[PDB]
């Protein structure tokens, strides 16, 4: 085994920006490496245009014009002419950007009587560049890279009679699949996992349901196989011309889905962007009106299986084929706030997964092990309300951060044990059986009924609701068991393992270096600090794994934003093995191996189509378990098999992803505001607070500069704080069906508008207060961008 | 139907007849988490324990106040208008059809004191928006 | 009535269902779903007996479930209701084929008992 | 023509005041519930012994909504 | 954004009669969501129909 692919799991995100280096994004490769970095543009920008047109006048360009105008007067002009515009387009390398037909048409009509005809020129080719692509959602492209092994060691380095081919496979089966009711490992037996309690199984919490098969019309397995969109494709380190993978649906009326593009460069590392973004109907009258299946329709998202082949000058060859060097590739939603990471993330439940629930009171702990809770939970702040105004736990930590008093939470000793506790005691037990009375114990009506705040179903009983006597644990974000008010399950808890670490936090039962508590007077020094220690890390090639991971959700699942329930299971790993601490003397819960197992078959496998019949049940993952059964290839992926399980298209899922409103107005559940934000700052109040009163602009804040200067530096102060605190629906940051006079707005015009909109939705980025004065405003902000929005 | 009308830009909102059928205001759930001062003898301070409220500092207590103050509801969200619930469909139409049963429920603003206001920059006098929902 | 090849080879699988009226949490609670009423006849009247529940059982709906009759000869005859169907508010509509949530029917059904009481004892 | 039958449904002998009256599987009910109702020791059994209301229970809800 | 529209076709056989072809009863919104819900005004929708102007030009060999 002497080398392998990093990352094992490659993500590659949706977006509308063109798929070149300047103007896409990277997936990160080192987790929390820009948390605060206040330069970041995820929205492609004007600055970004204007500069990669002017390389594209690099560099007989301006002088083919000047030339072509001197032989153009000559006859005294006019405009141009096919075969001269067919000319300088064409210098321009811009037909990978946008349509050959589409430049020509923008100087056809121009007109024209030196270095001057250039800027009506430049100009008018600035904006169909513009038109296409200003503001366009950056696509996050994934980086995969070849490392020698010995077990990593250094990447590849090719020289020059080495060659690395990668190839590439990838398809969409959502279409395919069946509908996603909830998570089927709800009703599935089990010891327990470090994600997941055997209580929500045992005492029957959130039963899994049946579900029937999407597009219900198309029967026999072979005319199903319509329904399956995949296409494939190579690169070599000696070219680097990006390849398109592009299938067809229905596969071979007929439309062209782009499923990604792969790029390799010289050094050997292979670039894979995802799609663009776009989902269709096969028939125009056909509406996305629910929230995961939807028939008729076709969405660009897939993954599929990443291999590779080392060629050695003197004549060696590698073939990186197998499941435990081989990686793996899914497209998902765009990352609207990349800097907010989820609570918990899919990296986490990788780890979870590994971990037998019997075993977890024999985990060691340290604070590094618990810090990823307490400030993930801290940044919920600026993509959801009730993190910014209902949460008393983040109080408290602004609290300490106000007496430079966080390096408390660190204290091991019993003079802090009070002080751990009562932030302990307010998070969710993922056992499910706190805040709870069995109802009707012994008989079949048995049930475990939460006595905390429950949430309704939409379909509304008037009869007065059991007054809650518990209160509502953390965090406040619905869960996989939410199809079933009165189960404890209806709201997320971290699992099992990350709460055995905040049970030994709170104990007592956590070690911490002294180094660390010195940078922790407040919490973002601390993961200042964390994030430095991530820095300098020496393992890359599981650093790359584990960044991969860690920005994408690891619950609720229902079925979530990227990828859903099966990524919990030991099951659909070839390999899940943990191998040290982040750092020698600081864990921040580990660097683990691990890999897919995968169906060396690819797209030729004999289960690319398998299915169950009319349905899918519990009983056939419970059958999956025997890796004899015929349904044992549930674990196996083919290409398409991560994301087949999520919302087809998955803008109807994202617009799903939002709040759930109970009786009580307040804290307001929220699915996935990490990811998909619910309540966002907009550029609109960024720009009324991110001046000081002495700031040298004509216009300070939005106010002129003589009123600014002339109300005290009080009132001054509390104007910025009052507008720092205007957060904004972030379903209202385009026109997703509330707009005009009379508009219905509501849940399903938001899924049926999302299919257009979700590329004009508001952007999180952090921007600097350079002045807060003592306004209250920190010096990063986390502002969400958007048309609407300003 | 006497409430926002939204234009493509998010800002200023228009607003139909707000002095009398408000669109946003602020409910007595964030009432109670800013007319408290610091000093206050209670188990609880503006929403937090006696303990974390007298812990932090003077400004960092007074920016919470003021953050508190400054969170304004959707005066349509004062009560169940079809919004509620997993998959409530919300929107106009069903607004209209709940405002039947449900006008009995809207927040009523009504002048309330804060009596120690201090630094933080909310007035003495605050209009408040009562109802079952808005109360926390 | 059934041939066992519908199970054996997956004809048309059983689906899950879930809770009508799911808010309703609890069992204690959900004895307000159930709408029953009972009632006795004898030869010697023939006087009419409604059988008349309430829903939410004991706002609050009567919903005649039945009435029962006793002629000279002693045979029962047993009348259903009207036909009356209703949700608890007028803004909840029917539109399920079989699963509507806030609403109640006057149909029933139960058991039918009798004693035989005879001149000698 | 097919027959003369003597027929009779099981009953609970406690009807309203039975302790199985106000049954129920939970948040679910599957065909598992009615394969454990079988054996008539189990504690699903109770669904074939008809308490009132046991037969008219599955039907639509309003019988208006089903008939159309 | 820009769809083409086939509003008809015209033929002249050589005694000079003009055969006129309506469209091919193509109607399409700009946007897939926006569904023609009433019987007579839908914005964003167009189709096919036209209606026009017809005229002529004879040419007879002497001039
Ligand atoms: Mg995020
Ligand atoms: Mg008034």
């Amino acid at each position: 085994c002497q080398y392998k692919i990093y990352p094992p799991l490659g993500i590659a995100r949706v977006g509308n920006g063109p798929a070149i280096k300047p103007l896409s994004l990277s997936t990160p490769e080192v987790p929390w490496a820009h948390l605060y970095d206040t330069n970041v543009q995820y929205l492609v920008t004007q600055q970004e245009l204007e500069q990669l047109l002017e390389e594209a006048f690099g560099g007989n360009v301006i002088n083919e014009i000047s030339q072509i105008k001197t032989k153009l007067d000559e006859r005294k002009a006019e405009k141009f002419k096919q075969e001269e515009i067919e000319t300088i387009t064409g210098l321009l390398g811009l037909s990978h950007l946008v349509p050959q037909q589409q430049l020509s048409r923008s100087l056809d009509n121009l007109e024209l009587k030196s270095d001057d005809i250039v800027q009506q020129i430049k100009g008018a080719l600035l904006k169909v560049l513009s038109d296409h692509y200003l503001h366009a959602v950056k696509k996050q492209a994934q980086n995969f890279y070849i490392y020698k092994c010995d077990n990593p060691v250094e990447k590849l380095k090719l020289t020059d009679g080495d060659k690395v081919t990668w190839r590439v496979e990838v398809a969409n089966k959502k279409s395919f699949w069946y509908d996603y009711n909830n998570a089927l490992d709800l009703s599935l037996h089990t010891q327990g996992s470090g994600n997941l309690s055997k209580n929500v199984s045992k005492h029957r919490l959130a039963p899994a349901m049946t579900a029937k098969r999407r597009n219900p019309n198309v029967i026999t397995n072979s005319l199903r196989k319509q329904l399956v969109i995949s296409s494939q494709g190579s690169v070599s380190s000696d070219n680097n011309t990006q390849v398109p993978l592009r299938g067809k649906f229905p596969a071979n009326e007929r439309h062209n889905v782009l499923q990604g593009s792969i790029e390799c460069d010289n050094e050997g590392v292979l670039r894979f962007y995802a799609g663009n973004g776009i989902s269709q109907a096969l028939s125009p009258s056909s509406l996305n009106t629910d929230f995961a299946d939807n028939s008729n329709w076709f969405d660009d998202i897939c993954d599929g299986r990443v291999t590779a082949v080392v060629e050695l000058k003197n004549g060696d060859t590698f073939e990186i084929q197998d499941e435990q060097s081989s990686a793996w590739v899914a497209t998902t939603p765009p990352d609207y706030a990349p800097q907010i990471e989820p609570i918990v993330t899919m990296y986490d439940m990788v780890s979870g997964a590994a971990l037998k629930e019997q075993d977890l009171d024999n985990l060691t702990t340290q604070f590094s092990d618990v810090f990823p809770i307490l400030y993930r939970l801290y940044r919920m702040q600026w993509v959801n309300q009730a993190d910014f105004t209902d949460n008393a736990v983040n109080t408290q930590i602004r609290e300490l951060n106000s007496e430079l008093g966080f390096a408390q939470l660190l204290d091991n000793s019993a003079s802090a044990k009070s002080l751990r506790e009562g932030i302990f005691n307010q998070f969710r037990n993922p056992l499910f059986d706190q805040d709870i009375d069995v109802d009707d114990p012994g008989q079949s009506s048995n049930e475990w009924v939460s006595n905390s705040r429950i949430i309704p179903s939409k379909d509304e009983t008037n009869i007065a609701a059991k007054p809650a006597t518990s209160s509502l644990k953390l965090p406040f974000y619905p869960n996989d068991g939410i199809d079933y008010p009165g189960s404890p399950v209806q709201w997320f808890a971290i699992p099992p393992f990350m709460y055995q670490h905040l049970q030994n936090w709170a104990a007592g039962d956590f070690s911490v270096t002294q180094v660390e508590k010195e940078s922790a007077n407040t919490i973002e020094e601390l993961g200042l600090f964390y994030s430095e220690q991530f820095k300098n890390s020496p393992n890359s090639a599981l650093l790359c794994a584990r960044g991969a991971l860690d920005a994408l959700y690891g619950g609720g699942f229902h079925p979530g934003v990227e990828l859903t329930w099966p990524m919990r299971h030991n099951l659909i790993y070839s390999q899940n093995d943990y191998v040290s601490s982040v750092t020698p003397e600081i864990n921040l819960l580990g660097l683990r191996e691990f890999r897919l197992k995968q169906d060396l078959q690819g797209l030729n496998s004999p289960n690319m189509y398998q299915d169950f019949g009319h349905v899918i049940a519990v009983d056939n993952v419970t059958a999956s378990i025997d890796p004899n059964s015929d349904a044992a290839w549930l674990w196996r992926s083919t290409p398409g098999d991560l994301t087949k399980w999520m919302g087809i298209p998955w803008q109807s899922n994202a617009a799903s992803c939002q709040a759930v409103y109970t009786p009580e107005d307040f804290p307001i559940p929220s699915w996935w505001a990490a990811n998909l934000p619910v309540h966002v700052l907009p550029l609109a109040r960024y720009n009324k607070f991110k001046d000081s009163q002495s700031a040298d602009l004509p216009e300070i804040n939005g106010m002129t500069h003589s009123i600014a200067q002339g109300m005290s530096e009080e009132t001054f102060e509390h104007l910025r704080l009052e507008q720092f605190s205007q957060r904004l629906d972030w379903l209202h940051t385009a026109d997703l069906g509330f707009v005009g006079y009379h508009a219905e707005g509501g849940y399903t015009n938001g899924l049926i508008q999302m299919v257009s909109q979700w590329k004009n939705m508001a952007m999180v980025m952090a921007r600097p207060v350079e002045n807060p004065g003592s306004s209250g405003i920190p010096n990063v902000v986390y502002v969400a961008y958007s048309q609407a929005d300003k | 139907s006497c409430q926002a009308v939204y234009t493509p830009e998010d800002f200023p909102i228009p607003s139909w007849w707000a002095a009398n059928l408000p669109v946003h205001v602020l409910p007595l759930a964030r009432y109670n988490k800013f007319k408290d001062s610091q000093s206050a003898d209670l188990p609880e301070i503006n929403g937090m324990t006696h303990s974390i409220a007298q812990g932090m500092s003077e400004e960092t207590f007074e920016h919470l106040r003021l953050e508190q103050f400054s969170q304004r509801l959707d005066w349509l969200h004062t009560a169940d208008l079809g919004f509620v619930g997993y998959h409530a469909e919300g929107g106009y139409t069903n607004g209209l059809i709940q405002m039947v049963s449900q006008w009995k429920n809207m927040a009523m603003v009504m002048a309330r004191p804060v009596e120690n206001p201090g630094s933080s920059g909310i007035p003495n006098v605050v209009y408040v928006a009562y109802s079952q929902a808005d109360k926390d």
